[PDB]
């Protein structure tokens, strides 16, 4: 079990850690989060009390280094930093744990929710989207645009998601216009899975990563990217049986985790109804359809 | 985006454009089978591609053989239309290719947009106008060439005959829409009007009769009367 200490908490902030959140008060004696499960990526994130504008946070993996959080009063935010001095870090953590100034990652033992939401999100693969090679952790916020959004403006601060566009030469083969447009199996299986992504695990991690950036930061382009990948599988007549089964499980746990009150914005009525009721896979998402119907019957 | 009454003079400017109308592409007659079921039999159709400025009509004959062994014909008809338009564009020299293509039904937007991906600078637009191009098959010479065709075939016409020699494209298009609207609301009566006077004839190389300016006014008036008449007969006014 690993630790992200904080130097201090000078401004009042709602801190979120994976799917849990807690309130810290201005200049409260808070020195971080302890007992973080090793084996998974994580995301610490932030929403300031006084300006709920700009949710922002860091994706990170404890196996890749010692990381801590320190407020920068010039740039006005909680920043992740890496401590290269190992004994210094161990000494800092131990003192704060002895003084009991650290909240504990609240892992219920029955609970596989974070695992099921991050089954394919690795820290190095994450680093291929949020480009900033001098850090081992990746910063994301509400307002960061995507490569494809910038086509329709600062590239250094963008989310290099995979470009999916159904009315594009990439997606449509010359002489197969109707075929490929009504049945995207060639865009899915040959262009994207075989060719851009390499396997279904990489396709699933981006989709999983897309959803989480939408949910935790309200990043619109991630939500577009999440919707874009769901629509591409559902709109394909030919999809391996195992990708369908996994997709159904992936989606179920996303819908399960979505805050009930944020569904009106995070969920695209047209995509969901098509996926669940019209598309080729309308009969292939039993779990997701059952939870969508019992929890969000209004959207449909 | 879409085309309506507020941007109507754009049709007659000097940016090349074409309307596409797909109504008559897939045409069927419905009949009873020996077992008392129902069945369709297709018949030749046509794509109605029109430059509204010049009157140049690219009439693509759709021969029933294109449907043989196919499924979901109404949806295939849209994609066949888009293929054929995109082939036509490609067959035209660059300086002749349209800058915009207005479809008369919104269902054609995606099929055409996907077929024209190689042409990113050609705008594909819908329209809010109810244009009566479906009545094109009420023009006898156009009907005749479609129904006699035994293979796929492109025939070119000028839908305005020689009218641009005397009037502008705006007026020519108006005349055309008024004639087609009339053919669509009462074909028999419209045709009666057009040929009542045996001394006015249709030149071999034309589609409509050789009316003097004054005779066109009379004709146009009678077509208006008929569209109001039938509106009065329909709605009881
Ligand atoms: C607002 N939440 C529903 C209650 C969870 N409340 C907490 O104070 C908490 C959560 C995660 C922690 F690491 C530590 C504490
Ligand atoms: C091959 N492309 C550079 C990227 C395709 N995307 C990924 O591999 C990916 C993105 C985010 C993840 F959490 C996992 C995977």
């Amino acid at each position: 079990m690993n630790t992200v200490p904080f130097t201090s908490a000078p401004i009042e902030v709602t801190i979120g850690i994976d799917q849990y959140s807690f309130n810290v008060k201005e200049n409260q004696p808070f020195h971080g989060i302890k007992d973080i499960p090793i084996g998974h990526v994580h995301v610490i994130h932030f929403q300031h009390a006084d300006n709920s504008s700009m949710r922002y946070g860091y994706w990170f993996d404890c196996r890749m280094g010692n990381f801590y959080i320190q407020y920068d009063p010039k740039d006005g935010l909680y920043k992740m930093m890496e401590e290269r001095d190992g004994a210094k870090f161990e000494n800092i953590v131990h003192n704060f744990k002895e003084r009991q100034m650290m909240v504990s990652y609240p892992k219920i033992d029955e609970d596989d929710t974070w695992y099921n939401l991050t089954e394919f999100v690795q820290m190095d693969k994450i680093r291929k989207i949020v480009r900033k090679d001098e850090n081992q952790f990746s910063y994301v916020d509400s307002s960061m645009t995507t490569v494809q959004e910038n086509e329709l403006s600062d590239p250094a601060h963008s989310l290099n998601y995979t470009v999916i566009n159904f009315k594009s030469r990439e997606a449509i083969r010359p002489g197969h216009e109707m075929e490929d447009f009504l049945d995207k199996s060639y865009y899915l299986n040959t262009v994207m899975l075989q060719g851009i992504f390499k396997n279904s695990s990489n396709y699933f991690g981006e989709l999983q990563f897309a959803f989480l950036n939408a949910m935790f930061f309200g990043n619109y382009g991630s939500s577009l990217q999440w919707h874009a990948m769901i629509e591409l599988i559902c709109s394909s007549a030919t999809v391996p049986k195992h990708m369908l089964d996994k997709l159904d499980e992936i989606l179920y746990y996303q819908i399960k985790t979505l805050p009930e009150q944020y569904s009106d914005i995070l969920l695209n009525e047209r995509v969901w109804n098509i996926c669940l009721y019209s598309s080729f896979q309308k009969n292939s998402l039993h779990n997701t359809e059952k939870i969508m119907e019992n929890k969000y019957p209004e959207l449909l | 985006g879409a085309m309506n009454s507020s941007n109507y003079a754009e049709l007659f400017n000097n940016d090349i454009k074409l309307f596409v109308d797909d109504t008559n592409v897939y045409r069927v007659t419905v009949h009873k089978t020996f077992e008392g079921n129902v069945a369709t039999k297709a018949i030749n159709g046509c794509i109605f591609t029109l430059n509204p400025k010049t009157g140049h009509l690219f009439l693509k004959i759709i021969h029933t053989s294109v449907w043989a062994g196919q499924k979901r014909l109404s949806q295939l008809a849209k994609w066949k239309t888009a293929e054929e338009v995109s082939a036509l564009v490609r067959s035209l020299p660059k300086e002749e290719q349209p800058k915009q293509i207005i479809v008369t039904r919104k269902a054609m937007l995606d099929p055409l947009e996907v077929h024209m991906l190689d042409f990113p600078n050609i705008a594909i637009r819908p329209t809010e106008l109810r244009l009566p191009f479906s009545a094109a098959m009420s023009i006898d010479k156009l009907s005749d060439v479609v129904m006699k065709a035994t293979e796929p075939q492109m025939v070119l016409f000028n839908i305005y005959d020689d009218w641009l020699d005397r009037i502008s494209s705006y007026t020519a298009f108006s005349r055309l829409t008024l004639l087609l609207r009339a053919l669509k609301t009462n074909e028999e009566s419209a045709k009666m009007i057009l040929l009542s006077d045996p001394t006015i004839t249709i030149k071999s190389y034309h589609l409509w009769p050789s009316f003097t300016d004054e005779q066109w006014i009379t004709i146009e008036s009678q077509m208006r009367d008929l569209i109001l008449t039938e509106y009065g007969r329909k709605y009881n006014v």
